RNA sequence: AACGAUAAAAGAAGUGAGAAUCUUCUUCGCCGUAAGGACAAGGGUUCCUGGGGAAGGGUCGUCCGCCCAGGGAAAGUCGGGACCUAAGGUGAGGCCGAACGGCGCAGCCGAUGGACAGCAGGUCAAGAUUCCUGCACCGAUCAUGUGGAGUGAUGGAGGGACGCAUUACGCUAUCCAAUGCCAAGCUAUGGCUAUGCUGGUUGGUACGCUCAAGGGCGAUCGGGUCAGAAAAUCUACCGGUCACAUGCCUCAGACGUAUCGGGAGCUUCCUCGGAAGCGAAGUUGGAAACGCGACGGUGCCAAGAAAAGCUUCUAAACGUUGAAACAUGAUUGCCCGUACCGCAAACCGACACAGGUGUCCGAGUGUCAAUGCACUAAGGCGCGCGAGAGAACCCUCGUUAAGGAACUUUGCAAUCUCACCCCGUAACUUCGGAAGAAGGGGUCCCCACGCUUCGCGUGGGGCGCAGUGAAUAGGCCCAGGCGACUGUUUACCAAAAUCACAGCACUCUGCCAACACGAACAGUGGACGUAUAGGGUGUGACGCCUGCCCGGUGCCGGAAGGUCAAGUGGAGCGGUGCAAGCUGCGAAAUGAAGCCCCGGUGAACGGCGGCCGUAACUAUAACGGUCCUAAGGUAGCGAAAUUCCUUGUCGGGUAAGUUCCGACCUGCACGAAAGGCGUAACGAUCUGGGCGCUGUCUCAACGAGGGACUCGGUGAAAUU
RNA sequence: CCCCCGUGACAGGGGGCGGAGGACCGAACCGGUGCCUGCUGAAACAGUCUCGGAUGAGUUGUGUUUAGGAGUGAAAAGCU
RNA sequence: GAAACGAUGACUGAAUCCGCGCGGACCACCGCGCAAGGCUAAAUACUCCCAGUGACCGAUAGCGCAUAGUACCGUGAGGG
């Protein structure tokens, strides 16, 4: 049957993207929080 | 008056349709058709607000002018009577010797090819746009505005009449289709006559579908819902309320007045609607 | 245990340390509106070449979608951008808000849409509307000529500009036929010796007085300021005028000619088999699109985007011996996308998983038609364990004496029925229907005759058990309950009598409407709607109807009075100081809405009921009916989806009937929009009965296939 | 719509023609009725057979909006 | 609470030297005080980073890491 994850480049970028995350204080707060954890993958646009 | 249908499908007996044989078969004016997108009854925060709206045929808007003061003095002729989807009334096209084309609500009787004149100096015949005071008493009229030049806000849906009870102060006593009596500034324009279509009240929808074609999503009985959903929800069967008839939000329906208690307009209402 | 669909394999040959698994050959089998082909989304080197073999592969591998290396992807014309706007997202100014922030006109972003110049071929081991060949096209800049006075925006107008169903005429893609044309060779096994057999049979471009259906069509003058902010040869009005049949215009496509390709194959060389060279024919007849002519015709109501490019007109402007416009020539041509998988082993499903994934293409024969069914072409594949056995038992199937629902909770299951033609067809009804009701017949081959052909009718003849000869392919009826109906629902135990529904009623709402989302005097929905509209509530086609009770409660209305908070008013009481004074508490009268109270209100919430007497041991099946709260059941219905007593009582059907039907009325505990009683029709609803048919059964057999068993290979699990 | 037949106060009725429909049989597609299989599955919901819808209240792609006492819901406390 | 005092949201709003504000209702007296105008280092907090030390740990310990926020899981936040 049709499963949850149904890949869509533009979806992913527009939703979990760097521009997206920067558009809001809470997403900015993710960015900083992640940087802090030392993630290789700051954000989806890093893939 | 209305088109009927032999019962060749079950939902085709009761069904009826309007009489279009008097509508000049024309596409609306390219210079007068606007784009009307729909709304689910959703507002700029995205929430359903107006409840049970959706679907239905695609609609273009046809710009109308109600305040005819733009073209007062000069007169036009009736070019045609076309169909408008967003109004109960049929509408009609105007060709001025002036050269401009306009759209005005189309009153009961008024035939194609007639001429019509807006502005204070105009006869009490069908279609003329007169200030209220210049209207002979007891006349039958519609398209009444509530402020001079603001535009017709009263008597617009099919087959509706306003009957001037008669002059007074600066103002004129007016009879509203609800049966309510109102005071209206005599400087306000109006247009002579009953509204038209008029047989509109008699058409029969017939099949669920028709509701949907008119963009009306099905309407949900509270009693079917659940406690969590709505006051009338719950119980172990078909149930009768178990409390006063009440809206989703809890305020009493059936009998509870709602018009705001302290309001400016009140000293212009001479008799309540009844 | 299992090795992931029961579509299927066999031999030879090669390779190799090793082969059931790799390679080649010959066959066999399976898909063929697909299991073939082409896009999109997604994936990311998985493509090609050469090598490799630890692990990955449910066995094995010498192989691979795995591992290593190197190659491979080419665009002015296809798609995106340098153009356009939709929903939506944004958004200086501007409107709101403890903060972060929420809105928000123009403008702007935003394809899933508008716009827009290139076709036919060839070929890498791997690219192709990109490269190569052949001939076109587009804008831009310049030069030479035709120049010889206009160019026309950031504003105007035209235009772009749009629905559903149905349908006439012409054509193409494309497929069929043939003693048309062309090419090849053969004679099989009894015959054929070609009139047999196999294969092929025109794509682009240009021109052409050839053919051509269909499709597009007003012109001009003048007037009116007031319309387009203004302007205006443009647009819209009004008026005048112009030979209706049409011509004016276009040419899908056809024919012809010429030319550029392609073309069955032929040849030659040769290196687990490719390289180059060459090249025949082009018919007549028929079918035919959802494609093209096309923005066609007709009918319908629910009434079917925007903006730019485009055409037209002025404003301003610079010009008016270089203005547009044209012709030829040269020049120029950005950015990203193109490999490969792409109904799947390469995407989503932890897997090389029986699932899921949007669009286009999708041949032939047979069949009323078809994207159905059978077989098949092209193409693709035999599903990455195998071999034997031929027990129980299990799954999926074939048939089954006599009987035929005796099975069972229930005909659950399985059978019977099955397409097309003709004949024929009930109660009942809203006159549409029920209806394919029911039921009966026909169906194949040859020949002649007739007719409108692919075909059919008629007659006669023929063969078999049987002629929709195989596959696709309704079992029917009688009678209840519920819901009118098509629809909808619990992803993953309920599809229904649930919900929705058209119709009906009550009520609110006069527009900054009620109502609703909101930090909010923002903004928004309602609605660019206006009481024939909008919200909320209940009922649920249709028909006949929809009774009694306003005491309690809730709503609408009333008002003498009793009322009631802050406050207004402080009579009066105390504190302190020697005192002017400062100061603690504080009574009347007055004082809003609201409650008390009066009336109204049921398609408002609701109510329409307690009960009187029996022979004997502190007691069971049965009883006829008077009637307290505001009232105490009008119709219709009743042992009911409602009945405790209960298998009520009678009748029906049955050999026998706790179920079903009808009637009865003693309704524990029906009843009128929480609708009452009916109702044709509709139902994967529920219930009872019948006909037919059957392994459901008496009662099980025989058969088949897939497991289970045996051998070689890989080898889990819950539990303990 | 075109011809034809009927006049008790009567719609009607026949023929041509037209091509309507929450019409019908049925594939794609959408759906899940019933039985069996499956139940350490081929699969964390399926398979074969059977069945419902199949011009509509239809199915579907893309872009986008709505959310946690909140959304959304032809209403199952379903779905998020 | 007998509720002083500061503090503002609403309404209202005086004296400037014999004047003003306090001293826990309130008055007298006795005491302390110069509101409505601004800046100010030092002692104090913390520890990403650096150095020294340790009756701290030595590979299941010690940071999650003898290094990695990687592999891996999740649409994501996030986990690891
Ligand atoms: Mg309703
Ligand atoms: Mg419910
Ligand atoms: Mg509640
Ligand atoms: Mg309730
Ligand atoms: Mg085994
Ligand atoms: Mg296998
Ligand atoms: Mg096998
Ligand atoms: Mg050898
Ligand atoms: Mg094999
Ligand atoms: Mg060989
Ligand atoms: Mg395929
Ligand atoms: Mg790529
Ligand atoms: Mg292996
Ligand atoms: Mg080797
Ligand atoms: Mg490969
Ligand atoms: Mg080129
Ligand atoms: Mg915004
Ligand atoms: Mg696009
Ligand atoms: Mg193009
Ligand atoms: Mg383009
Ligand atoms: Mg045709
Ligand atoms: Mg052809
Ligand atoms: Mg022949
Ligand atoms: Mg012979
Ligand atoms: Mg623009
Ligand atoms: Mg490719
Ligand atoms: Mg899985
Ligand atoms: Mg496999
Ligand atoms: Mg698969
Ligand atoms: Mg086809
Ligand atoms: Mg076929
Ligand atoms: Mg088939
Ligand atoms: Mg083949
Ligand atoms: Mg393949
Ligand atoms: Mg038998
Ligand atoms: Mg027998
Ligand atoms: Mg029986
Ligand atoms: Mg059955
Ligand atoms: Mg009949
Ligand atoms: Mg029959
Ligand atoms: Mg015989
Ligand atoms: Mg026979
Ligand atoms: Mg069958
Ligand atoms: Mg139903
Ligand atoms: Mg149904
Ligand atoms: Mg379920
Ligand atoms: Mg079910
Ligand atoms: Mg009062
Ligand atoms: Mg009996
Ligand atoms: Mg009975
Ligand atoms: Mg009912
Ligand atoms: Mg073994
Ligand atoms: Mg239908
Ligand atoms: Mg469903
Ligand atoms: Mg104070
Ligand atoms: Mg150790």
């Amino acid at each position: 049957m049709k499963r949850t994850y149904q890949p869509n480049n533009r979806k992913r970028a527009k939703t979990h993207g760097f521009r997206a995350r920067m558009k809001t204080k809470s997403g900015r707060n993710i960015l900083a929080r992640r940087r802090a954890k030392g993630r290789h993958q700051l954000t989806v646009s890093d893939e | 008056a209305v088109k009927k249908y032999k019962p060749y499908t079950p939902s085709r007996r009761q069904m009826t349709t309007a009489d279009f044989s008097g509508l000049a078969k024309k596409r609306p004016e390219k210079a007068l058709t606007e784009a009307l997108p729909k709304t689910g009854g959703r507002n700029n925060r995205g929430r359903i607000t107006s409840r049970f709206i959706g679907g239905g045929h695609k609609r273009l808007y046809r710009i109308i002018d109600f305040k005819r003061r733009d073209k007062s003095g000069v007169n036009a002729k009736v070019a045609a009577i076309e169909y408008d989807p967003n109004r109960s009334a049929r509408i009609a096209l105007l060709h001025y010797a002036d050269g401009e084309k306009r759209y005005i609500l189309a009153p009961e009787g008024l035939t194609v090819g007639a001429t019509v004149n807006a502005g204070p100096e105009a006869e009490p015949k069908l279609g003329n746009a007169l200030p209220l005071r210049f209207v002979p008493v007891g006349a039958v009229v519609h398209a009444l505005e509530l402020v001079p030049g603001k535009g017709a806000q009263l008597a617009r849906s099919a087959g509706t009449s306003v009957q001037v009870q008669g002059k007074e102060s600066d103002y004129v006593i007016v009879r509203l289709p609800s049966g309510e009596l109102r005071r209206v500034h005599s400087e306000c324009y109006a247009t002579i006559g009953a509204v038209g279509n008029a047989e509109h009240k008699n058409i029969v929808l017939g099949k669920a579908g028709r509701s949907r074609w008119l963009g009306r999503k099905p309407h949900q009985r509270g009693s079917a819902m659940n406690p969590v959903d709505h006051p009338h929800g719950g119980g172990e069967g078909r149930t009768g309320a178990g409390r006063v008839p009440v809206t989703p939000w809890g305020k009493p329906t059936k009998g509870l007045k709602t018009r705001r208690k302290r309001k400016t307009s009140d000293r212009f209402l001479v008799t309540r609607r009844k």
